[PDB]
């Protein structure tokens, strides 16, 4: 069809929760988006007629990203966020406003944390700091930042609380709860593998933020810790030394001579 | 010789540690008993 | 830049050989100094 | 024209390479003969 | 008084004129040194550049029209004077264009005049028409036109002033078309960088790399910069030490934000060692020293609290001095108070992002203090001396710390005590081997470059 | 324009031929500014060229050659640009064309030296890669049109 009716159908399907229907509707839209040359916000042309469809494309891409995230499509969510990047991070005041901007950016940051790519997370944090004023004031943007800071410190008790307290505050982070909690649990397991010796399983059940003993035992078996009487016992290239260094010193002394 | 004009000069509108003082600790409360 | 065909070939190779000449002439002069002293 | 310049520069480079290898070998053998002459005297 | 300035300028241009006959990289380095000297006392002044252009540029030169437009659109005291002085000046000042059988201003001479125009506009705070000149004359008509390898260093300073003026105007004012202008400028600079790299010069590529990195850092885009430098080589040949210091400082920034602190520390120490220590370079040295302090703190090493009592750099390190004191005491309350108090100053230096990451290091150093002075310490006392919360948080922090290198200790849950072990004697392992190997490497390379520098006066003997 | 290549890069994974063609066309005009990010996923563009069912493999080969040339591996850029066939322009005023031509004649001279080393009698009418030989012949013919007899004879030698 044409663009406008596709946008109407996308909006209606989103409001109905039919995320699969939205994902079906998106590929038809992109063809006419290319035909109208709307995917790239061409900065050479400042005509308001061109601008008025830019927020339409913003809406389309935002619904696409949300349909992806609610359908466990993190890769497609990344693609749609990349397509959205020129619209948000620009001086164009008419273009760079969205009530869903904070939600999308927070979802992207939480996804980056889930892929345990801390370097990317910090680089993009600097990017958003430079491109957004009062970054820490926004609670939605504060969520991933707080989860990174309290994880780096080690206060997982304040971090596991935040993940469980996320609940309905944003209502999309519930898709990321499992992976973030798994990352927290395996990090705590790595920390505990070296510190405690002869740790009773009853205290392990609460230390690892688990809920029932059976899952604690299963997780311990996954990490290959013995469970003797519920008392876990963790137990557990550069150069040839002397020769290479001495020979290299001799070579350096005698070559220059 | 470079003027380093890209980096502007900032505008404003026998020693190691020992930056704290012990003061008069005294602690005569031990001498009380 | 501009232009293409044979002429940029020879110009670029002349430039490369000139740089090689400069560096190696410096090295040869240094070596000749040491040789003459010894 | 340009080709002649390229070939002349190549010849100069090749002669200079000959000179460099000559000078290095002569450095080594001058060390040798300096020790020999110091001993002989 | 105009006459003496004109004669001095003509002497300088004659000094640059000799390269057209010399065809050598020299006669331009001294020209740029004398150019900085001329700008020092403003002897270029005004209305003498107009006289020089009128008596030097022939009317057939299309560059003269635009240059006269931009220097002054009102002064029309067109002195006839030396209008007949064409063959009088040395032929280096002109060139008979075989295409039209006309004399014309020499390429290097024209570039020097445009550079002088840039300098005069920059030193008169006339930023608007400076950027207009940037986008109208030097880019579309000068740089894209001269495909010569003798210009070189002239293009470097010209590019530096182009980017500096554009960034100053962009940050100072507030428009809406600055995005497209910035993108166009970046694309042009990078295309010219590739052209310069292919033509195999060295100073222009280095300066353009520096400018691109500065644009990336000012914009805030970091990962693109990190991938950018990783796929290029910054040549170390014919490059002045100032450019090396700039590049190493920016590389230290890039490797610092991405949690690569060892490389950042090495690069920042190299940048500090490679920079001139003249009073005119004080700002760059201060901006580098702030970052050196931040990197040292973040890596774990506590900076010696006497370099904070340095030269004129000392008046700006005070927030970092308080931060260092808070880290050394390992108190989170004092660190938070200092961070909140000096937030604006920390962000104005574009280091607030780095400095907030120090919060983990405060905990690490506090645990180090309370673990080096307590063989067996109750967990409640650890919490009290760390100014923290119930046993669980302390246990989590300790378990994190011991597996993170520091705190070779052991936690036992029986009665809340961290029975830390002794410290292994360092003079029983291969660490001294590595330290002495690094020292020997540095000393040997130092002696090698020393001999290679000494060798030249042997011929000069 | 764009400040990051990721927007157009996200299209390169998709399926519809129209979006791939549009992305390849758009990247080609802006690959100068963002060669790094486009070079990050270079296997994707290489695989796009490798696929035979694609209707625009020539532009993919050209853009991969441009990315390689910006990287520094000029031999791979020459190999890919020749594979771009008609898409790779030969007369436009650009550093890419000049450098690719120069490196192509580099490779042609070396390979012809090897050929005359083993097959001394002739370079033989078809041993060399036909694209490289065609480019060399067209370049020397063009220089012959410009009355560059001496340089043409020298490069033929």
């Amino acid at each position: 069809p044409s663009l406008a009716e596709l946008t109407k159908s996308l909006s209606i399907a989103f409001e109905n929760g039919d995320y699969a229907a939205c994902e079906k509707l998106l590929p038809p839209i992109k063809i006419e988006l290319i035909k109208n040359n709307l995917l790239i916000p061409d900065l050479s042309i400042q005509n308001d007629i061109y601008l008025n469809d830019l927020m339409i494309t913003k809406r389309i891409l935002e619904v696409g990203a949300l349909a992806s995230i609610q359908t466990f499509n993190f890769d497609s969510f990344e693609n749609y966020f990349n397509q959205l990047k020129p619209y948000y991070f620009s001086n164009n005041h008419k273009l760079s406003e969205s009530d869903k901007k904070s939600k999308l950016i927070s979802l992207y940051l939480l996804n980056l944390l889930s892929q345990n790519n801390t370097t990317k997370f910090h680089s993009e944090l600097q990017y958003l700091d430079k491109h957004i004023k009062n970054l820490e004031d926004d609670s939605l943007l504060s969520y991933p930042i707080k989860l990174d800071r309290w994880l780096m410190e080690g206060s997982y008790q304040k971090a596991w609380d935040l993940l469980q307290s996320g609940s309905q505050n944003i209502s999309e982070f519930d898709s990321f709860t499992d992976i973030l909690k798994s990352a927290i649990r395996d990090e705590i397991a790595k920390n505990t593998e070296l510190s405690y010796d002869f740790l009773p399983l009853s205290n392990i059940k609460a230390l690892l933020f688990f809920n029932n003993e059976k899952e604690t035992e299963k997780f311990a078996l996954e990490r290959n810790w013995p469970i003797v009487n519920s008392k876990v016992y963790f137990n557990n290239d550069q150069k040839t030394n002397i020769i290479e260094k001495a020979m290299d010193y001799a070579i350096s002394i005698e070559n220059i001579v | 010789d470079d003027e380093f004009e890209d980096f502007p000069i900032d505008t404003w509108a026998e020693n190691w540690d020992d930056v704290e003082v012990d003061d008069d600790f005294t602690n005569e409360l031990k001498a009380e008993l | 830049t501009h232009e293409s065909g044979i002429k940029p070939y020879f110009e670029q190779k002349i430039q490369e050989t000139e740089l090689k000449i400069r560096s190696k002439t410096e090295n040869v002069r240094r070596l000749e100094a040491q040789r003459n002293a010894l | 024209d340009i080709y002649f310049k390229l070939k002349k520069l190549e010849k100069e480079y090749e002669l200079l390479t000959l000179q460099e290898d000559y000078i290095k070998d002569e450095q080594r053998h001058l060390k040798r003969e300096l020790k020999r002459a110091q001993e002989e005297v | 008084a105009e006459e003496d300035q004109v004669q001095e300028l003509l002497k300088v241009l004659n000094e640059i004129s000799k390269t057209t006959l010399t065809l050598d990289p020299r006669y331009i380095w001294r020209s740029l040194k004398d150019l900085s000297s001329l700008r020092n006392q403003e002897l270029l002044n005004a209305e003498t550049l107009c006289f020089t252009v009128n008596v030097l540029y022939p009317d057939s030169s299309s560059f003269k029209k635009n240059l006269l437009k931009f220097i002054t659109s009102n002064h029309k005291s067109s002195v006839p004077g030396s209008a007949e002085l064409r063959n009088s000046y040395p032929a280096s000042f002109y060139s008979v264009n075989t295409e039209k059988k006309t004399i014309e201003v020499t390429a290097e001479i024209n570039c020097f005049m445009h550079l002088l125009v840039q300098l005069f506009l920059w030193d008169s705070k006339e930023l608007e028409q400076l950027v207009e000149f940037n986008r109208k004359v030097v880019i579309p008509n000068l740089l894209c036109y001269y495909n010569l390898r003798s210009l070189n260093l002239i293009n470097a300073k010209l590019w530096f002033y182009i980017y500096l003026s554009h960034e100053t105007l962009a940050r100072s004012s507030e428009e809406i078309n600055s995005d497209n202008q910035n993108i166009i400028l970046r694309s042009t600079m990078m295309k010219f960088l590739k052209i310069a790299s292919l033509k195999h010069d060295n100073e222009t590529k280095a300066m353009l790399i520096n400018l691109i990195l500065r644009d990336f850092l000012n914009n805030g885009e970091v990962d693109s910069a990190s991938d950018f430098i990783s796929k290029l080589e910054y040549p170390h040949t014919d490059v002045s030490s100032s450019l090396e210091a700039r590049y190493f400082f920016y590389l230290s920034k890039i490797n610092a934000i991405q949690l690569d602190y060892s490389t950042a520390n090495e690069y920042i120490i190299a940048a500090i060692r490679k920079a001139p220590h003249n009073s005119k370079s004080l700002g760059f040295l201060q901006q580098s020293n702030k970052l050196h302090c931040c990197i040292q703190l973040l890596m774990g090493d506590i900076p010696e609290l006497s370099f904070f009592h340095q030269s004129n750099m000392q008046k700006s390190l005070l927030p970092y001095y308080h931060l260092t004191k808070a880290v050394k005491l390992g108190d989170l309350k004092k660190f938070t108070s200092t961070i909140t108090k000096y937030k604006q100053l920390l962000l104005k230096d574009d280091t607030y992002q780095l400095c907030v990451r120090l919060r983990s290091n405060v905990i690490k150093t506090g645990i180090r203090i309370i673990s080096l002075t307590y063989k067996k310490i109750s967990l409640r006392d650890i919490c009290l001396k760390l100014n923290l919360d119930s046993e669980q948080t302390v246990e989590y922090m300790v378990s994190r710390a011991i597996r993170d290198g520091v705190i070779e200790a052991k936690i036992n849950h029986e009665d809340g005590f961290i029975e830390t072990t002794e410290l292994l004697n360092i003079y029983d392992s291969e660490d001294p081997q590595q330290v002495f190997d690094e020292r020997i490497k540095f000393a040997n390379q130092l002696h090698d470059e020393y001999l290679v520098s000494m060798r030249y006066p042997e011929d000069k003997k | 324009s764009l400040t990051t290549a990721a927007p157009l890069l996200a299209l390169l994974r998709e399926n519809q031929d129209s979006v791939k063609t549009y992305a390849l066309e758009s990247i080609n005009n802006v690959v100068d500014q963002l060669w790094s990010e486009i070079s990050n996923e270079l296997p994707d563009i290489e695989a796009l060229y490798d696929d035979d069912t694609f209707s625009d493999r020539e532009m993919a080969a050209l853009i991969a050659s441009k990315v390689y040339y910006n990287l520094g591996e000029y031999e791979s850029a020459v190999k890919y640009a020749l594979a771009a066939k008609d898409r790779f322009d030969i007369d436009e005023k650009s550093q890419f064309v000049e450098t690719i031509v120069s490196k192509s004649i580099e490779m042609y001279v070396q390979e012809a030296s090897k050929q005359y080393t083993k097959d001394e009698q002739f370079y033989t009418k078809d041993i060399i890669d036909p694209k490289l030989t065609s480019i060399f012949e067209r370049m020397i013919e063009k220089c012959l049109k410009a009355s560059e007899l001496k340089l043409a004879l020298g490069i033929a030698l």
